[PDB]
RNA sequence: CAAUAGUUUAAAGAGCAACGUUAAUAAACCGGAAAACUUUUAACUGCACUGUGCAGUUGCAGGCAAAGCAAUGUUCAGCUAAAAAAA
């Protein structure tokens, strides 16, 4: 006439982290933000575990991203090769030689701007998703010096000394 | 992003060298941008085939407002540019000195893609 | 826990203009230092606590760097000796919350809030702190644990000289 | 302080303070200081202290209302206080 | 709130009695139903229960054909039954649905009364779904997971906005204002007028004026689900739901679906049955080109020639 | 509000925004009263609280760290300190 509940048991004896997706020199964290509330050894809030939440979930893609490319680690200033696959030209593939002149540091939404000047039409500048796959490879070639940031702006704005080739290659 | 009553600088050979904006086509919206056709009155030309003082039609082949693509890049010029056209659709003349985007990969700009010099494409 | 805010560093307004804001602090922060307990409205002691606590940082840093920074804060000499000098080996092994805060009711004019700001360990303090370092009992489920997570756990103050540079010493005499 | 007189004047005729009730209060206008202060356009305005009297009445067993207010401790400072002996070792386990 | 309350009469004595007899006997009900958990068939006009989730933030991703898709996901801690309502005693079937999980202490004991007497978690929010018939309740304690939902379906969120505050006519409501030079005199951002002269000499119920704005139900139609994590209970949905972190959604098959496309998915009915552990993480496939507009005229052009 | 553009130096992968993104062409959607039903010893402040508390004691947007910086880790601060012995 009794019924005795069901007790949970543990996935990993005797180790107190369960192993959750996160950078090398973070520390490792003690729950996995999708147990529910009611297991947790800590009752913390939903709103920050939601956090958590998607901190993991970028982590697992960059690793993936990471397993099917591999870049260079460029900077502002370099002269830059990139290869690319058009969509709209039936998936075709050219390669476009530019200066890098933005580069933005923030995971799976890293991006950066390339930059090139034609004989006759001018200056043209590209924003371009780093980890989009439509990039294939990128290379480093050359080096564009420069004083700072209103001087890049100058430089930009003044095409000159910056027709690398005229022209996209394939 | 052009709204109406702009300046644009045009790159063919026909003499022209300045036009505004006076009206668009269908509905658009507020403003206009690469691809589309609008209606222009030329302010600037040294040649025979257009006088100042004339109305022609036009569409925009670069502009310095950012152009989305699918896949979440985008591409900005430096200059706003454009190409008179005549009442049959077909360009007034036989050089462009300009850089083609991918809009003009459509079946409908065969002409353009032929007397374009440089090609993003 | 001290309210953050949408401006630049999430500090109070304090109802100043940002330049005599800073003044205001500076000046609260040194007599803080000397005195080590004051008693000022909520909001400036809200402040002052914070603030408080990352100039004690800059002592315990023991740098050239940390000093630059922090001879533009205090506004006198023995007070900023006593920061880097006394302070500094005061709170060797604490590592943060260096200053309480404790309410005390309104004022009599204006019926405004107030507070007392304090040091958490000298003489005359108003209540005994915890230690530093919190002892491990050697039978308990706490000692196993960190030895899992934190095999560098301290447990017992550690002397101003380690074993290693003692060793030195001795190997050079 | 008119509660304090008030009931000092009842012990003073024999009264038992724990059994006292407010039973009446109420207010009474006194001489005011009458004044001017100047307005805009050469207009005038008034500028007036108002004072008050105050009567208080302490009655046995008269009929009172129920209100309680609960009655909490203040923060424990000095040698009283003895949160530091507290023993964080048990929140480790299950 | 409330009327004041109607002035009550004791009965007659001739009367009592038989008033008290009648009443009880309307009042006395059978045994409460015990529903079975077991596939059923799908018919025309047949509706499924939702779940309450918890939204979590916004990502994205690149699809097969490499366009970028923006996310929002989802998260289902734990979702059951919690109770049963039936034609007999309450005229109507429904099934009632409870997430979340609180303290004891931290609630009224009329809350914690329900869940205690059924050995039940006390959950944070519970909500009624329409049936259609008895057979379609569930037994108490049954949980609602990710499984619940198909792959490439269309649903539909319900939930609270964010709170904005007190705010003026320009952006509750995008009036124009007045002109910022030329004369205007202390009234740039006022709404202006407000009605009329004698007639019709009163201001018009619901007229648009500043106010709170930001905390109230609104309900998105015709999401994507575009992919689904039944082990981890998430769910990630194409498009923008209201609310912020943390705020409570309602998620329901979409009406602007079909009887036929319901067929085509084979959606669970009454619900999935079996361990949604043991089930991988699947994406929805779109046998769709975007960039058929580069090869075949489909896109819009006003411009006829000739 | 993931991305893109603008905006704040006690700064920033902050917040708010559209020039940006998603959805709608319906017996759909939204608001207040209330029958009936259910639960209760018939309920009733509060986290600096003039943003939000979907946070009430291993609770926390403070402090501190090698850390993505309203996240992860954490021995300190404040609100609110705990235990029969033995078998
Ligand atoms: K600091
Ligand atoms: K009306
Ligand atoms: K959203
Ligand atoms: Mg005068
Ligand atoms: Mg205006
Ligand atoms: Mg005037
Ligand atoms: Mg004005
Ligand atoms: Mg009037
Ligand atoms: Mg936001
Ligand atoms: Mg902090």
């Amino acid at each position: 006439e009794v019924i005795i509940p069901t007790i949970p048991k543990y996935a990993n004896p005797y180790k107190l982290t369960p192993g959750v997706s996160q950078r090398l020199r973070t520390p490792k964290a003690l729950y996995e933000p999708w147990c529910p509330s009611r297991l947790l050894l800590k009752k913390r809030n939903v709103r920050a575990r939601m956090q958590f939440l998607l901190d993991v979930l970028e982590t697992e893609k960059e690793v993936e991203f990471q397993k099917q490319r591999n870049y260079p680690d460029f900077k502002v200033g370099d002269v830059l090769d990139v290869t690319m696959v058009a969509a709209e030209n039936e998936r075709k593939t050219y390669v476009h030689r530019g200066l890098c002149i933005q580069k933005r540091d923030r995971g799976y939404g890293s991006s950066f701007k390339l930059y090139c000047v034609f004989s006759d039409s001018g200056g043209f500048i590209q924003h371009l998703p780093l980890c989009m796959p439509d990039i294939l490879d990128i290379k480093i070639v050359g080096q564009v010096d420069y004083k700072d940031e209103e001087d890049l702006k100058e430089l930009v704005e003044s095409e000159s000394r910056e027709c690398k080739f005229l022209d996209k290659v394939l | 992003m052009l709204p109406n009553y702009s300046f644009l600088k045009v790159v063919d050979n026909s003499g022209a060298k300045l036009v505004k904006i006076i009206g668009f086509y269908g509905h658009p919206g507020k403003a206009v941008g690469v691809g589309e056709v609008v209606k222009v009155a030329i302010k600037e030309a040294k040649g025979e085939k257009v006088s100042a003082g004339e109305m022609k039609k036009a569409v925009i082949v670069e502009q310095k407002f950012p152009v989305f693509r699918p896949n979440g890049s985008h591409f900005r010029h430096l200059r706003n540019s454009c190409v008179l056209l005549s009442e049959k659709g077909q360009p007034l003349g036989n050089k462009v000195r300009a850089l083609l985007t991918y809009e003009f990969i459509k079946p409908r700009w065969s002409k353009l893609r032929t007397i374009t010099t440089k090609k993003l494409f | 826990t001290v309210k953050r805010f949408l401006r630049p560093g999430g500090w109070n307004r304090l109802n100043r203009p940002v330049k005599e804001r800073l003044a205001l602090i500076k000046n609260m922060a040194t007599q803080l230092v000397e005195k080590e307990r004051i008693r000022t409205t909520l909001s400036k002691a809200k402040n002052l606590q914070r603030y408080g606590d990352k100039l004690i940082t800059l002592g315990k840093a023991g740098t050239r760097e940390s000093w630059l920074k922090a001879n533009d804060i205090v506004r006198t000499d023995r007070e900023l000796h006593k920061l880097f000098t006394t302070l500094a080996l005061r709170y060797k092994d604490r590592q943060g919350g260096y200053v309480r805060l404790i309410r005390a009711g309104f004022r009599r004019g204006d019926a405004a809030p107030v507070a007392i700001v304090e040091l958490v360990d000298r003489e005359g303090e108003l209540r005994q702190a915890r230690p530093a370092v919190t002892p491990v009992p050697k039978f308990s489920v706490m000692r196993w644990v960190k030895q899992q997570l934190d095999p560098k756990f301290i447990s017992e103050p550690a002397p101003l000289l380690p074993p290693l540079v003692r060793d030195y010493l001795k190997e050079q005499n | 302080e008119g509660l304090e007189h008030a009931r000092k004047d009842a012990e003073e005729k024999g009264l038992d303070p724990k059994k006292l009730v407010v039973s009446t209060v109420y207010t009474a206008k006194g001489k005011y200081l009458r004044g001017f202060q100047p307005m805009g356009k050469g207009f005038a305005g008034r500028k007036t202290t108002r004072k008050t009297h105050l009567r208080i009445v302490l009655r046995e067993n008269a009929s009172v209302l129920p209100f309680a207010a609960q009655v909490v401790s203040p923060s424990r400072v000095g040698g009283a206080s003895q949160k530091h002996l507290r023993d964080i070792s048990v929140r480790y386990t299950v | 709130g409330y009327r004041p309350a109607k002035p009550v009469y004791p009965l007659p004595d001739s009367i009592a009695s038989l008033v008290e007899d009648k009443i009880a006997e309307l009042k006395k009900f059978g045994p409460t139903p015990e529903p079975a958990l077991e596939p059923l068939p799908l018919t025309p006009d047949s509706v499924r229960v939702g779940c309450i989730t918890v939204k979590a933030g916004m990502t994205h991703e690149w699809d097969e054909h490499g366009v970028m898709i923006p996310l929002t996901v989802l998260w289902i801690d734990e979702c059951q039954v919690v109770g049963l309502k039936y034609f007999e005693k309450n005229g109507y079937y429904a099934v009632q649905l409870g997430a979340g999980c609180v303290k004891q202490h931290t609630v009224l004991p009329q809350i914690a009364g329900y869940y205690l007497k059924h050995d039940l978690p006390i959950k944070r929010e519970m909500k009624e779904y329409q049936v259609s018939s008895p057979e379609a309740l569930l037994p108490v304690g049954t949980h609602i997971t990710a499984a619940h939902f198909v792959v490439g379906q269309q649903v539909d969120v319900t939930g609270y906005t964010t709170d904005k505050g007190f705010q003026g006519v320009m952006k509750r409501w995008g009036f124009k204002g007045m002109p910022a030079s030329h004369g205007v005199s202390l009234s740039h951002r006022k709404p202006g007028a407000t009605g009329g002269r004698q007639d019709p000499g009163k201001i018009w119920k619901e007229k648009k004026l500043p106010g709170h704005m930001g905390d109230e139900k609104r309900t998105q139609l015709g999401l994507e689900l575009y992919k689904v994590d039944p082990k981890r209970n998430l769910l990630y949905v194409k498009g923008a739901v209201p609310g912020p972190r943390g705020a409570s959604i309602l998620v329901r098959d979409s009406n602007r679906m079909d009887y036929e496309e319901r067929v085509a998915l084979n959606l669970p009915y009454p619900t999935f049955i079996g361990s949604p552990d043991e089930l991988p993480v699947l994406v929805r496939k779109s046998d769709k080109d975007p960039y058929l507009m580069y090869k075949k005229e489909i896109d819009y052009f006003p411009i006829k020639w000739k």
